[PDB]
RNA sequence: UGACUGCUCCCUAGCAUGCUACUACCG
RNA sequence: GCGGUAGUAGCAUGCUAGGGAGCAG
């Protein structure tokens, strides 16, 4: 704390008294010098701690306000944060069935109900283009979620039944394409 | 909370307590906002006011930062340092601040009633973001001085397109044409009820029907307005002409019925923004289709 | 380490599903809660994975909900 | 007395509230959790002491993160006066020695 | 802190004493200066301390009385709210059936569990599944508590209207099953 | 929508006591 | 020459009050 007038006064008094004492002198001069020195020393010493307490208190207050602002900010982005985190962990898991269904949904082939686990029960998906049908459906079997399923019904956007033999490269582009395959889980 | 004061290029958490849009001003920037004019009240993450029960101090120039709180002048526990001191106001970003050379931007145009031509004059003598602040404040003043007039209502109904109309308590009436759509709401006992869109010009009160209506008792018509949110993208894009016609899907045929289209087609080929000054019949009828084809 | 990962992923997935107002359908919410509670009690890491597939199918079969493609282009899921 | 390590780890990893998935906002949670988990360092099994050591290292990391993360964008400079006591075992060893305090 | 009653005397004595010191007079005037200034500061000390104690005492008293006033206001508003709630719930007692069953009592006292059982106008039934449904509220009118009730509405766990034509054995697994049935007392109260 | 107890850690404000220090009065 | 008294500053100790958090039945 060397930026206060009290420090300047105390330093000048210290220098004057020290020089006078080192020069050598009587008792009355020493007494007068110390009576004029100690008041300035106390004046300096009070502020020397008051300033420190003020500075640390200000630092703590700024810390607390930063923490409050950050918490208020954080509690307002939870949906996006959670979605990003979930997909990061889904990457890190690295499973074949999960990767299969995520890529299928990313290209457009999403399911319509909860995927069953038993050797029975119906599953319905939507196939929006011929390329997805070429990749997944070949023959009369269906490969989805790293499993095997058996096609039993095909329905178009007009809800008319389409037989499996109908679908072909050039024979397809005269149809309502968002097909709906309903299959059951092969053993 | 944490926004942006940009003239001083300073992230801020402060804002002027009594102003147009709760504008964001940094420490020194809030300071010369509160000494060049009279705005002796600010808002931070928390508002600055003495926290003892029953105390009341609007001013900030004499508050102190006490024990994780704020205290004041008339009711003074002064074991603290003053909030407003040393050319700055206490807050975050108290060190990473620049200041403003043009001291009186807000002090000039945010201090008048937002109706003189000087507002628009300075708005055109601004930067892109400063003029964005200007435009948003013009929308704000439009709405805030539109919400100072009456609400029309039909209490006993007559034949459609010729009704009776009483208005409000003491307020004046705005201009008369269909500029202000009288689309209010109806109240059954506490709630708001389907009303429709109306407009009052002729008054015996003749109405124009944006829809066909069966008006009931008390039906109130007035424009109830929200406030336009701040925008995050610039208005105009800087002028940069293209290197080539790279990235275009060219065609083979050339428009013939339009006799001033081919050179302008090439212009769109290497022009980034395009404005012209024309009455009806300036390509607005056919040139858009010309580009479309 | 392959089991705690799937339990944490299941917790995050249930949180995401709850954020999308799924508990406004009692049957779907009951099924999701049953699956989530069954995953956390698993002992072997095959039943947990099939239940995880079943639970993720609920989120995938909601058209508007989220953007699978944007959330896959942010240096995220492949 | 010592608790079940799984309980301490579960309290560390699963929270109610969203604001408790940011350790810098609440460092006093982990101090209490490490107080509860101190006597695990005398257990003959080895992971049990590793729980307490992991908590101490996480506390130190959180403090360093706070100080640097606050010195960077703002310009407030933090001090490490009588804060290192929270990542040394002597502050926690004194809670199980018979001498009433506070 | 600057216009205290003793401030004038203290400052005037200090100024006069220091002027005498600056006059370069003998040591007796210096001793008198020292004594007078010492006693002046000593008397200023308590005048500067007691006032500061009193101001803080007064401030504490003001704060306490303000909080007392706020507590009284809150008490008044909670009293008004409770009175309003009681007088509002009073207006649905059906004061003819209640009077009819009160007068039959031999001293005016009746169990509380039989008041809704004999005077209520509406009945609500919660049904777990279809097997329980077909044994309790089958059809359009059923009998319960020695009275006849007729159905008025049926909703599901999601609070959506359900028609009785689709509550069947085949269509049972397609409903949010905690069904709620609402009926009215027939021939009696509503 | 958030019960009754017990224990412990952290921060601030006040009170009481003690230690040291600086001036001043008195004998 | 020693002690007493009156303010002022720093430090320590125990309670009361307020706030944040942890564990147990
Ligand atoms: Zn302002
Ligand atoms: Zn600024
Ligand atoms: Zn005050």
């Amino acid at each position: 704390f060397s930026s206060l007038p009290s420090y300047a006064a105390f330093a000048t008094a210290q220098e004057a008294y020290e020089q006078a004492v080192a020069n050598g002198d009587s008792e009355v001069v020493l007494k007068k010098l110390k009576k004029s020195l100690n008041v300035a020393k106390s004046e300096f010493d009070r502020d020397a701690a008051m300033q420190r307490k003020l500075e640390k208190m200000a630092d703590q207050a700024m810390t607390q306000m930063y923490k409050q602002a950050r918490s208020e900010d954080k509690r307002a982005k939870v949906t996006s944060a959670m979605q990003t985190m979930l997909f990061t962990m889904l990457r890190k898991l690295d499973n074949d069935a999960l990767n299969n269904i995520i890529n299928n949904a990313r290209d457009g082939c999403v399911p319509l109900n909860i995927i069953p686990l038993t050797t029975a029960a119906k599953l319905m998906v939507v196939i929006p283009d011929y390329n997805t049908y070429k990749n997944t459906c070949d023959g009369t079997t269906f490969t989805y979620a790293s499993a095997l399923w058996e096609i039993q019904q095909v329905v178009d956007a007009d809800s008319k039944i389409v037989q499996l033999s109908e679908i072909s490269m050039d024979n397809s582009p005269n149809l309502a394409w968002p097909l709906i395959v309903t299959a059951l889980r092969a053993n | 909370a944490v926004g942006a004061c940009v003239l001083c290029n300073s992230q801020t958490s402060l804002r002027c307590g009594a102003c147009i849009r709760r504008p964001f001003l940094c420490c020194k920037c809030c300071y010369d906002h509160v000494i060049s004019t009279s705005h002796k009240l600010v808002l931070s993450v928390n508002p600055y006011v003495c926290n003892a029960p029953g105390c009341d101090v609007t001013d900030v120039t004499q508050l102190y930062l006490g024990g994780m709180s704020y205290y004041c002048k008339s009711h003074k526990p002064p074991i603290s340092f003053p909030l407003c001191a040393n050319g700055q106001v206490f807050g975050l970003y108290k060190n990473t601040c620049v200041g403003s050379d043009n001291v009186t931007d807000f002090n000039a145009i945010a201090t008048c009633d937002w109706t003189n031509a000087g507002d628009y004059i300075l708005a055109n003598t601004c930067t892109e973001r400063l003029k964005l602040f200007a435009a948003e404040t013009l929308k704000a003043t439009e709405e805030t001085f539109k919400l100072s007039y009456g609400i029309a209502t039909v209490r006993e109904v007559l034949s459609d397109r010729e009704l009776h109309l009483s208005w409000e308590v003491g307020k004046p009436r705005p201009p008369l044409n269909r500029n202000y759509v009288f689309t209010g709401y109806r109240v059954t006992k506490n709630s708001k009820v389907q009303i429709g869109e109306y407009t009052f010009e002729k008054g015996a009160v003749v109405y124009r029907g944006t829809t066909t209506y069966k008006l009931n008792v008390g039906d109130y018509f007035v424009l109830t307005s929200h406030t336009v949110m701040p925008l995050s993208a610039p208005t105009l894009v800087p002028q940069e002409h293209y290197v080539r016609i790279t990235g275009l899907y060219p065609t083979l045929n050339i428009s013939d019925e339009f006799s001033s289209n081919v050179a302008n087609y090439q212009k769109v080929g290497m022009q980034k923004y395009s404005t012209l000054q024309g009455p009806p019949g300036t390509g607005k009828s056919h040139f858009a289709i010309g580009l479309a084809l | 380490s392959k089991m705690s990962d799937v339990k944490c992923t299941s917790v995050v997935l249930l949180s995401v599903l709850q954020q999308l107002r799924v508990e406004s359908s009692s049957k779907l919410w009951a099924q999701c809660v049953q699956l989530h509670n069954d995953i956390l009690l698993a002992k072997d890491t095959t039943e947990a994975f099939e239940k995880m597939v079943s639970l993720l199918s609920v989120l995938l079969s909601m058209q508007g909900a989220v953007d699978i493609n944007k959330l896959c282009e942010e240096m995220l899921d492949n | 007395p010592y608790p079940d390590p799984s309980r301490i780890l579960g309290a560390g990893c699963f929270v109610d509230d969203i604001v408790k998935t940011d350790g810098t906002l609440m460092i006093e949670r982990f101090v209490s959790l490490a107080i509860d988990a101190y006597p695990l360092t005398k257990h003959p099994n080895q992971e049990y002491a590793d729980v307490f050591h992991l908590y101490l290292q996480y506390i130190r990391k959180l403090h360093d993160e706070l100080t640097g993360h606050m010195l960077d964008m703002y310009s407030v400079m933090l001090t490490n006066d009588n804060t290192s006591r929270y990542w040394e075992p002597e502050f926690y060893e004194a809670m199980y020695t018979p001498h009433t305090v506070l």
